[PDB]
DNA sequence: TATAATGGGAGCACGGATGCA
DNA sequence: TGCATCCGTGAGTAGA
């Protein structure tokens, strides 16, 4: 599997949303008292990732033996937090707007 | 630098950019290094 | 400089294959833990330490005496890699 | 090219 | 979003903008569900477009936007990639690494072409784990951890384990570089010779093709890890090994200053 | 200028001519500063044009 | 304005406020349409200004507490004539201020600093590039971990399997879970007392093995 | 036709070279609107994902050579010779 | 030692203080010395008066300000990182124009900084420096068009921030045009909107050909100044609606209105001057009667178009003038931030006159100081020309005030400066360096204040010169600008006097900076001295005109890089300059009367004066500061002696005998040593290093602290989980290492525990700890500690704690904890040494005494100078204080050669007789003759031609003294140098350049958090920059793999550099780099801008680098 | 949730490329 | 076809 290209070109809202794990529907970051990420919010582990590895929000499941599920309690994935640099969200707007890119 | 034939795989491009630019700051119509980068 | 330098850029067309050559031969040692070698015992390059004379632990040093000696073949399309690392394995275990 | 001049251009049509 | 040494919080602007994105982006959708009338509506949608903008690019279209009580222009996604400090030019096509160091040169006149004088702390650090592993070899150590504890203490320093540091880089070779780096000779490898003191000993001889003289001048000083790296160092880029300029054809290693004087 | 510096470094200046030479002096200092700068632009567009 | 929101968002939380007031309002009260607007307006400017203007967000209220707070300081530095204390703030407050809570309010009023600071003269650095990353394991602490699994499985096989792999059975060396009594004395067809009594008698025999080499002090740190 | 450096630099097949030199924007752009595809035959492309640049010992007229002792070369051949 | 003076030259004047231009400056801004109904319309007091009345109760008005006393002293503002500061106190009145009530009150406006007797400030602690701005002074200036020849352009230019730039020109297609934010209109309309007509302006300008006929629009005179200012209003902003009540608005604010657009008082005289008018206000326009009333307009177009027509008594403005240029000083940058800060009062106090309750209302109450506050907190704090000050000794304290920057705020932007302002300009004479100024990007923009020049209350700077009336030269001193400077004619300092007349009949003078020749009936005027032509620094340096200026600006600039010695002494040739800077820089303590010392101790000076009050003065001892060396003063007295008005009592750091000391006095001899000289590199004696030359204090200062976190409070203990006594030994019972003690890199300073974060301890990890049989500590340890290559004596602690009076921590924080660490430095090789003369270098060898070249007497040279670095540099003056320096060796006394004016070559001649004959006399009376190694270097030099053949032995060594050559054996072998050798006394210094602070490695370390790259730095303990063009150069050798490794394996490269770590401390080989980490950010900030980037393979198959980490 | 209040406030230099007159 | 507009460039390392 060795990378003989690099291919760039644009991405459909259908291909971004095949990226996003989710939506982020608040503008909030983490919580003023628990600093921890906020439901549905730019660091919500829900979608982007968990913060520890192998553990979620709530604690339900600490381990590896849980790899691929998702807690039905606080809805995060067990895995890897790493998956925190990986993973897109993404904004869904209620008009669409022009990439810059390709006006100015 | 070797005096004998160049070793196929050496880069030539990277090697001729620093013997021009490398007495850029040597150089003193046009004279010097504005005449240069007129070029 | 190293030792006869100018010979061994007389072996190759290219002194970026001799670096190949040298560096994959290091690795060969390294990884036989130098029983592959060609070198004689009194050919063997040698480290001073506090206590007496010991075999020089660097292998670039041994793989260039050894290319050095001429008893080794370098080349591309020799031998296939897998069989290659068969047979090397078998007379060398690691 | 000014947004605030713009939006107080369009509340003074009405 | 991440705290800093003080218990402070430290955060990119990206997120700022997102922030008025999605604050603009859940009002307009309000003002659509509220049947707002077709002034606000319109407005509202500018100001979207103009934060995706922002986002995007700023300061490409309009005034830039900024943090409350700054001047500051928020740094988007564009300035991210492009520039001198993009992520190109600087976390790309360059980086900064580790097995590095640097220190002040002084003159080495007592060297071979081929060798450079090293600095004992220096090597020890440069070459702590290949020193941990030769420490373990030997009975200085029981294993890797007790000796890196013993390292992290200079006072538990002993004699033992700069003998084996000293067998340790037998036969390797370091880099030697200067800024500005012009041509290739701004890199030169040399066979490290450890040396008392905080100073690089550095030869006359690739003082020319370095344009260094001591005037306080520094170098640094990285390690080819690899059985690879140590072969290119060694045969492609030793000092002894390129005698002549790669531009003029002439000798870039010849005698100068005081040889030329007394000769 | 019309006047010459009549005087070497052996004799000594007067602090007329030292102040005459200091534009000379400043005009290279300032010479050499920005032709370092454009010199590295030079060179960075050559080695990306000949990099491959 | 200078709140922390841009104009065109105080104008257009403002005609929030705007629509409100239109669909509240009463003709039969004699009032003109400003006057019933312009609280509903108000309303909504501040509303947006307390929710909107931290990027780490705090409740209303508490937004409330905390502007009193600096209204109450600026009055008390203006009388005295210089910046109040925490006991001074805690007197001027009232009843159940004390110095602590005034402490840990403003510490909870602290507003985060952007990573792209400017540090030095030019444009070359920034603050961010200062910040070490504590979160991912150094090769160190890798090769501590890798390490230490190495040496305690080195050390482990000293004696007896089964009450060994009973051992590591109850720390989830295994499976990585601790077993209750009852759990992990049915796995390998035992049950109850005697498994917590043979953890303890490996706990036992591992003091033995180990403190003969004595491989294993400098991983306690 | 003949071109500046600078024109000509930026006017490479490679999208990741050109992006790397300057005007970063229009590069990206006009090759994400072409779809274009970065062959990596360059040394800046390869630099930037870190793969083995195509020069030196990276070349692959030289990087390809193999080493072998002579006992291992005659096995070699015998296990051609029976097979 | 006795102290020989040379020269001819009678300075008039002393040197005007040189703190002047901060002291002065911040002290005229302030003015809390004078009573409130004194104090004059500059400074702060301006700003009161600008911003107030603010109006639309109705009116809060300005009557008085007062600042107070400071809180704390200075001492204990740097020590509990306060602000040295002031209260601001204003008292106001609120006004009601309907109600006659008048509300008095006076409220606290917030502190301000106050500036110390040296000049500088205190800010958080710190020690601070507010560097003066050179920019283009206000005015009316006129260019010629570089487009168009024949044409020119006329410039009015306001302060900075005071308004726009305006810009008169004739266009080709024949009118005249005004440029005002970038938008040209015919100038005809505005002149209408002033209220002039066609007939006026007709006879006003019609002396000049078909000039005034591209003025007559008749348009434009066909309407009143109504619609033209209605028109002017719809062309200046379209869009908006064209009111004629915000018309006037607009206009009166731009053109007229005070409080914004403000000439400068030197611009509003520079207006005057060169119009020949005089201005009502310093506006341009004034909105009087109701109408709009000119006063700059007519004049300027009238001068334009006079210049234009070529009318004789007009002519260019050269804008690098330095009667164009100006000087704003600390105080004026302070003000105008102080007006900038204010002007955001107005809009509260009318925001809270709008609202709330009309009726109940003070200025307490309206007044909201923080703006103000936060004005010039950003000013002192976060400014430009706010800089950390730089004492590493006394002179680069006294120097860092006195410089002069282009750059800044309000100045000009590096890059964009021209030749032009970074020139020498022919009127810098006397006033601006044309030597010390920055090497590189910097140079020309960075300069410094000459010694005799003094800035005026305009902000210009002026020089002084004596008057000359018909050949006889007075004591009359005259300060004079450039422009005062141009008008006369102005012969050199060195001119030959008999008495108070010339002697000479043809004198060397200069008109305008043109240098010619002369009569002594046609001098008006005289320069002081050389010494006002150059700064504090080259004027330190003794024959100054044997060297070239590049060299002499190495040698100015190096001296502020001096580090403090122990055993620092005055250099042997001074030029007399040497007290004044050590008196000016506050360094050194004098006596306040005369009278006769009590006692004298280590830690004070106590002083009985005639008057019978006891003074006693405390002495600074072992402090550290901003640079990091070490300040204290060593009693120069003894208890009885009797001293008079002005004398010394203790000397400061860097600082013999109340004369600065900026290094010591060594014997050298140039001459090439094996190499070890070579390129610039120096050798020296270790006998420098048994006697403690060149050794210096340096003290370190390590901060730590324990604040309140929500898992638990981090402690300050001497408990620290798992450690051994030894490494708590030197702790005391609170934890804080033991003052005295000797701390190592490793050691433990400050011990501090904090609550581990929430973790799930690997199955290994709490395995291990019942293993020991033990139990998880509630705690980790945090110890601040020793970093590498660093250490010493701990010479001092400060415990901050909260709970405890006096102390107030910052939110959160428990407690702050100070260790102060002390080390003795020697000198070693690679610190670097330099002279005065530019000459530079690091210690390549230390050399023990036997090795050293020396004296046919035993003596042993000190340092060893390579010759071949004279003659590129073309610097001689070194060559000549070595010479004499050898004279002053064995004749056992000092000198002073001013520069300029000093010890000419057979003066050095006849003091090298003179030591001569004490240094062989003394050898013939010991009955000792010639030496054979003599004989033959006598021999050599005969064939050199240094000598005459056929004299005695004597007579020829004689012969090579006084050339300043001895005859020197070398130490290694007994054999003599070949040729005679210079040697002399020469005065060297150790710069602040240690190889001691600059060493550093890594082996691994920190990442960073996006690029998971190796930090910067060596205090973060980072890695080296491997750059472009170091990539370059890898590529160039085509080093592949080396390259490679640099790009993955050593820096951010996850998996690869665990991998590789991990595979060399297991002895093996280093296995296959992967996909670096920062290409990965460069995919997703890509994908962030909705561009899809594709790693793909031969078939053009998609390839995760993610490893399915990103996919759904 | 109720007098009436209705349009803001700041702020060098040379090249290639395209747009327009 | 030439004048004029916007836009985008302007050495490296170290330190701070
Ligand atoms: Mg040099
Ligand atoms: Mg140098
Ligand atoms: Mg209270
Ligand atoms: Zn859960």
């Amino acid at each position: 599997k060795e990378v003989r290209k690099v291919r760039i070109a644009l991405a459909s809202p259908e291909k971004i949303r095949s990226w996003s794990y989710g939506e982020v529907e608040k503008p909030e970051t983490i919580n003023y008292r628990t600093l921890k990420p906020e439901r549905d919010g730019l660091f919500d582990e829900r979608i982007f990732g968990p913060i520890k590895d192998y553990e979620c929000a709530c604690g339900k499941y600490k381990r590896q033996r849980f790899e691929g599920k998702v807690c039905e309690r606080c809805g995060v994935e067990v895995t890897k937090s790493i998956v925190r640099r990986y993973r897109m969200g993404h904004i869904e707007l209620a008009t669409p707007a022009a990439h810059i890119w390709f006006v100015k | 630098s070797m005096a004998r034939p160049v070793s196929i795989g050496e880069a030539v491009g990277i090697v001729a950019a620093q013997s021009i630019g490398e007495p850029g700051t040597q150089l003193t119509i046009t004279q010097g290094l504005p005449r240069v980068i007129e070029l | 400089a190293e030792p006869g330098i100018d010979k061994l850029f007389g072996m190759v067309d290219s002194k970026y294959r001799l670096t190949v050559v040298v560096a994959k031969r290091a690795q060969q040692l390294l990884r036989h833990g130098f029983k592959n070698t060609v070198l004689e015992p009194e050919e063997r390059p040698k480290m001073q330490t506090l206590e007496g004379l010991f075999d020089d632990p660097n292998a670039v040093t041994w793989a260039m005496k050894e290319l050095l000696t001429g008893r080794l073949v370098f080349g591309e399309n020799l031998v296939p890699e897998d069989r290659l690392q068969k047979e090397m394995e078998r007379l060398y275990p690691v | 090219s000014d947004p605030v001049r713009q939006y107080l251009h369009e509340i003074g049509q009405v | 979003m991440v705290q800093v040494d003080g218990g402070r919080f430290a955060t990119s602007d990206l997120n700022d903008l997102y922030r008025r994105l999605i604050n603009r982006n859940n009002r307009l959708k309000k003002l659509l569900a509220q049947g707002a009338p077709e002034i606000i509506i319109r407005n509202e949608k500018r100001m979207l477009q103009e934060a995706v903008d922002a986002l995007l690019d700023n300061g490409r279209r309009g005034a830039p936007v900024t943090n409350p009580g700054s001047d500051r222009p928020l740094r988007s996604l564009t300035d991210i990639l492009s520039g001198k400090q993009g992520r190109f030019r600087q976390n790309l096509l360059g980086k900064r690494v580790d097995y590095s160091g640097r220190s002040v040169i002084v003159v080495g006149p007592q060297l071979k072409l081929h060798q450079c004088g090293l600095p004992k702390r220096m090597a020890l650090e440069l070459f702590k784990p290949f020193l941990l592993k030769k420490m373990e070899e030997k009975g200085i150590a029981p294993n890797v951890k007790a000796a890196r504890r013993m390292l992290e203490r200079q006072r538990d320093i002993k004699d033992e384990v700069w003998d084996a540091l000293e067998e340790v880089i037998h036969g390797k070779v370091v880099l030697l570089n200067r800024a500005p780096t012009l041509h290739r000779l701004g890199i030169q490898a040399f066979q490290p010779v450890l040396v008392e003191g905080q100073s690089i000993q550095l030869h006359p001889l690739v003082c020319e093709a370095f344009n260094a003289d001591f005037d306080g001048d520094q170098m640094a000083v990285h390690v080819p890890l690899s059985s690879f790296a140590q072969a290119e160092a060694r045969i492609q880029m030793l000092s002894a090994h390129n005698l002549l300029s790669p531009a003029s054809g002439e000798p870039l290693a010849k005698p100068s200053r005081d040889i030329i004087l007394g000769l | 200028f019309e006047v010459p510096v009549r005087s070497s470094f052996r004799e000594g200046l007067t602090v007329l001519e030292y102040f005459i030479s200091s534009h000379g002096a400043r005009k290279g200092g300032a010479d050499t500063a920005l032709r370092t700068a454009d010199s590295g632009y030079l060179t960075r567009k050559l080695v990306d044009v000949t990099h491959e | 304005t200078g709140r922390g929101l841009s104009f065109l968002d105080l104008i257009q939380e403002g005609n929030q406020g705007l629509i409100r007031a239109v669909e509240k309002f009463e003709y039969k009260r004699r009032f003109k349409f400003s006057t019933y607007a312009t609280w509903w307006i108000r309303q909504a400017i501040n509303r947006a200004i307390a929710d909107q203007a931290r990027t780490i967000r705090i409740p209303v209220h508490m937004v409330e507490t905390i502007n009193k707070l600096s209204r109450t300081a600026r009055q008390l530095q203006q009388e005295l004539g210089r910046e109040p204390t925490y006991e001074e703030i805690a007197e001027a407050m009232g009843p159940g201020w004390d110095a602590k809570r005034v402490e840990e309010t403003l510490k909870i009023a602290q507003e985060p600093v952007s990573l792209e600071t400017p540090i030095g003269d030019e444009k070359d650095s920034f603050y961010g590039d200062f910040i070490p990353d504590e979160h991912l394991p150094s090769p160190v602490d890798a090769a501590t971990q890798s390490l230490l699994s190495e040496e305690l499985e080195k050390a482990l096989s000293k004696l007896s399997e089964r009450e060994a792999m009973v051992l590591k059975l109850r720390k989830g060396l295994i499976d990585g879970r601790e077993h209750t009594l009852e759990e992990v004395g049915a796995f390998f067809g035992v049950t109850r007392e005697r498994i917590r009594q043979i953890e303890n008698k490996a706990l036992r025999k591992l003091k033995y093995h180990e403190s003969r080499t004595r491989k294993l002090r400098d991983f306690l740190d | 036709l003949l071109m500046g450096v600078t024109k000509s630099a930026l006017s490479t097949k490679s999208w990741l070279s050109a992006a790397s030199f300057q005007n970063t924007t229009h590069v990206l752009t006009e090759a994400a609107i072409a779809g274009k595809k970065d062959e990596l035959i360059g040394l800046k492309e390869n630099v930037i994902l870190g793969r083995l640049i195509p020069a030196g010992t990276g070349s692959d007229f030289v990087r390809f050579t193999q080493v072998v002792d002579q006992k291992t070369l005659k096995a070699i051949e015998e296990a051609r010779k029976e097979a | 030692m006795e102290i020989k003076r040379f020269g001819r030259i009678r300075e008039v004047i002393p040197l005007p203080p040189l703190t002047e231009i901060q002291v002065e400056s911040y002290r005229r801004a302030l003015q809390a010395d004078v009573p409130p109904e004194k104090r004059e319309n500059v400074g702060i007091q301006a700003a009161f008066r600008e911003t107030f009345p603010i109006e639309e109760g109705l009116v809060l008005d300005f009557l008085e300000y007062r600042l107070g006393e400071p809180p704390f002293p200075q001492d204990e503002c740097r020590e509990k990182d306060l602000t040295y500061q002031a209260p601001l106190y204003a008292r106001l009145q609120l006004i009601h124009k309907d109600t006659g009530l008048i509300k008095e009150d006076e409220v606290f406006l917030g502190h301000i900084p106050l500036m110390t007797e040296d000049g500088s400030f205190i800010i958080n602690g710190a020690d601070r420096v507010i560097v003066s701005q050179i920019h283009r002074s206000p005015g009316v200036y006129f260019t010629p068009d570089p487009a168009r020849p024949g044409r020119y352009i006329a410039s009015i230019i306001p302060l900075p921030k005071r308004g726009p730039w305006i810009d008169l020109e004739v266009e080709p297609n024949g009118v005249v045009s005004m440029k005002v934010n970038k938008r040209k209109f015919p100038l005809v309309l505005l002149l209408r909107v002033l209220g002039y007509d066609q007939e006026t302006l007709a006879r006003e300008l019609g002396a000049y050909g078909e000039l005034v006929q591209g003025l007559m629009d008749e348009s434009v005179f066909a309407m009143r100044p109504e619609e033209a200012l209605i028109r002017l209003f719809t062309l200046l902003r379209p869009g908006d609606p064209p009111k004629r009540d915000k018309a006037v608005a607009y206009v009166y604010g731009l053109i007229a209105d005070p409080r914004r657009y403000d000439l400068g008082e030197a611009g509003r005289y520079k207006a005057e001057e060169k119009l020949g008018i005089r201005l009502s206000g310093r506006t341009l326009a004034r909105f009087e009667d109701g109408e709009f009333k000119d006063e700059v307009f007519l004049p300027t177009l009238r001068y334009l178009f006079a210049l234009t027509a070529g009318v004789p008594g007009h002519e260019v403005d050269d804008i690098d003038h330095l009667g164009n240029r100006r000087i704003r000083t600390v105080g004026e940058l302070m003000t105008d931030q102080f007006r900038v800060g204010l002007a955001r009062l107005a809009r509260g106090v009318r925001e809270r006159m709008l609202m709330g309750s009309e009726d109940s209302l003070t200025p307490a109450k309206l007044v909201n100081s923080r703006p103000l506050e936060a004005a010039i907190r950003e000013f002192f704090s976060r400014s430009q020309l706010s800089q950390f000050k730089d004492e590493t000794n006394p002179l680069s304290s006294l120097r860092h005030k006195r410089r002069i920057s282009a750059l800044g705020p309000g100045g000009l932007t590096r890059e964009r400066a021209g030749f032009d302002v970074r020139d020498v300009h022919r009127t810098h004479y006397g006033r601006i360096c044309p030597v010390e100024t920055p090497e590189g990007a910097n140079i020309g923009l960075i300069t410094s204040l000459a010694a005799y020049a003094r800035v005026d209350e305009l902000g210009f700077i002026r020089t002084p010169y004596r008057r000359v009336v018909g050949g006889v030269v007075t004591d009359e001193v005259v300060y004079m600008t450039a422009t005062e400077e141009d008008r006369y004619t102005i012969a050199q300092a060195n001119t030959p006097l008999e008495g108070n007349r010339i002697a000479a009949e043809r004198v060397v003078a200069r008109r305008k900076g043109e240098p010619v020749i002369v009569s002594p009936e046609e001098v008006e005027f005289m320069d002081v001295s050389p010494k006002q032509v150059f700064s504090v620094n080259t004027n330190l340096i003794p024959f100054l005109e044997h060297d070239d200026a590049n060299r002499a600006l190495m040698g100015s600039n190096m001296q502020t890089q001096a580090v403090p010695l122990i055993r620092a002494q005055a250099p042997v040739v001074m030029t007399g300059l040497e007290e004044r800077v050590v008196r000016d820089s506050l360094a050194a303590l004098y006596a306040e009367e005369d009278g006769e010392v009590a006692k004298v101790d280590g830690n004070r000076i106590v002083v009985r004066y005639e008057d019978g009050r006891l003074v006693e003065y405390p002495l600074r001892r072992f402090y550290r500061s901003n640079q990091g060396t070490a300040l204290d003063q060593r009693p120069r007295v003894v208890v009885g002696q009797r001293v008079r008005k002005g004398d010394l009592l203790a000397d400061g750091p860097a600082s013999e005998n109340g004369f600065l000391a900026l290094g010591q006095n060594v014997l050298v001899a140039i001459m090439p040593f094996d190499g070890y000289n070579f390129e610039d590199a120096i050798v020296i004696s270790e006998e420098l290093l048994k006697r403690d030359f060149y050794t210096s204090i340096h003290i370190e200062r390590y901060e730590i602290e324990a604040r309140d976190t929500k898992l638990g409070p981090e402690r300050i203990t001497r408990d620290i989980p798992h450690l051994s006594e030894a490494a708590l030994r030197d702790l005391d019972e609170e934890g804080v290492v033991r003052i005295g003690a000797e701390v190592k890199p490793g050691d433990i300073l400050v011990g501090r525990t904090s609550f581990k974060g929430e973790s799930e301890p690997t199955p290994e990890e709490r395995l291990l700890r019942s293993i020991f049989g033990e139990k998880a500590r509630d705690v980790k340890d945090t110890s601040l500690r020793v970093p590498p290559g660093e250490g010493g004596i701990v010479v001092r602690t400060v415990r901050l704690r909260r709970g405890d009076p006096g102390v107030e921590l910052k939110p959160g924080v428990r407690e702050v904890v100070r260790v102060y660490v002390a080390q003795k430095r020697k000198l070693q090789v690679g610190d670097k040494l330099a002279n005065r003369h530019g000459n530079k270098g690091v210690v390549a060898k230390i050399l023990p005494v036997e090795d050293m070249p020396h004296l046919p007497d035993g003596t042993p040279v000190d340092v060893i100078l390579n010759p071949l670095g004279v003659p590129s540099r073309m610097n001689l003056g070194q060559i000549l204080e070595t010479h004499l320096g050898l004279a002053g060796y064995f004749l056992g006394q000092r000198y002073i050669s001013p520069i300029f004016d000093g010890a000419k070559e057979p003066e050095i001649k006849e003091l090298l007789a003179q030591a001569f004959e004490v240094y062989f006399g003394k050898r013939k009376g010991e009955g000792f003759g010639v030496d054979k190694r003599e004989v033959e270097v006598l021999r050599r030099a005969e064939k050199l031609g240094l000598v005459t053949p056929g004299k005695t032995p004597e007579e020829q060594l004689k012969e090579l003294f006084l050339q300043g050559k001895v005859v020197l054996y070398d130490g290694r072998t007994g054999e003599p140098i070949e040729g005679p050798i210079v040697v002399g006394q020469m005065f060297i210094m150790k710069l602040y350049h240690m190889v001691e602070d600059k060493m550093h490695a890594r082996s691994t370390g920190p990442y960073s958090l996006i690029t998971q790259q190796p930090l910067g730095g060596k205090a973060q303990f980072g890695g080296q920059r491997f750059g472009e063009m170091e990539v370059w150069a890898l590529e160039a050798y085509g080093a592949a793999h080396t390259l490679q490794e640099m790009l993955t394996l050593k820096s951010d490269d996850i998996e690869g550099r665990n991998a590789a770590y991990e595979a060399i401390i297991k002895g093996e080989d280093v296995p296959e780099p992967s996909v670096p980490e920062s290409f990965r950010v460069l995919v997703k900030e890509l994908q962030a801008l909705a561009l899809d980037v594709q790693t793909l393979d031969e078939k053009d198959n998609p390839v995760d680098i993610f490893e399915g980490l990103a996919s759904k």
